[PDB]
């Protein structure tokens, strides 16, 4: 994000404008390339999710909706296991739990919005009960999040 | 069929119930206030970036 910004400013010299956009293509580049079932999957794996910037894309959920189903979205299934386990198991509102939330329930959000077959996942799960939970706790931005996957949800119950 | 279209041209929405005024208005109000939360929420998130 940095260097997009610097690109916008450029100042009179010939050599920083060129060593500024290359290092933004290579940046950019070498982190997107990457096949999107991999990242997603290596990162659910370590239960070690992070932002990033395919993470924040429509794009990616949507190739990866049917890359999930194997027995009803299972891989969906185990991000909304893995979610639920955080808040309960090692408690909520510490310092490491508070990272993985947020971010897991950014990625839920947009497969939702996305995807209408997935709501019956959350109510199996019992992934539905945990988004409610989040919205009480403390911490801003996984509140916002949470308030996202609360409204993701709700837009298709009620047509 | 025809009244149907009637209806849903000038944006009526029928409320068909078929099983009792008694089974539905409790899982209506099972979703009332379970959306009423989530606008709790949002907007005190709204008025805190305000």
């Amino acid at each position: 994000p940095t260097v997009q910004s610097l690109s916008e400013r450029k100042y009179s010299d010939e050599e920083l404008r060129q060593d500024i956009s290359n290092l933004k293509e290579i940046l950019e580049n070498e982190y997107q390339e990457l096949t999107s079932f991999d990242e997603y999957v290596a990162e659910l794996d370590s239960k070690l999710l992070c932002w990033s910037p395919p993470h924040v894309d429509n794009g990616f959920w949507s190739d990866n909706i049917d890359e999930f189903k194997k027995d009803n979205y299972k891989i969906f299934r185990q991000l909304i296991e893995l979610l639920q386990a955080k808040v309960r198991n090692g408690d909520v509102n510490a310092k490491q739990e508070k990272i993985i939330i947020q971010v897991a329930l950014n990625d839920i959000t947009h497969v939702v919005e996305l995807l209408p077959e997935s709501i019956d996942v959350l109510d199996k799960t019992g992934g539905k009960a945990d988004i409610m939970e989040l919205l009480n706790h403390s911490d801003s931005r996984v509140k916002y999040e949470a308030l996202k996957a609360t409204q993701a949800i709700i837009g298709y119950t009620f047509k | 069929k025809k009244v149907k279209r009637v209806i849903d041209s000038l944006n009526g929405k029928i409320v068909s119930l078929n099983t009792r005024s008694s089974e539905l208005v409790d899982t209506l109000n099972r979703q009332i206030d379970d959306l009423q939360r989530i606008l709790d929420t949002t907007e005190q998130t709204l008025h805190t970036e305000l």
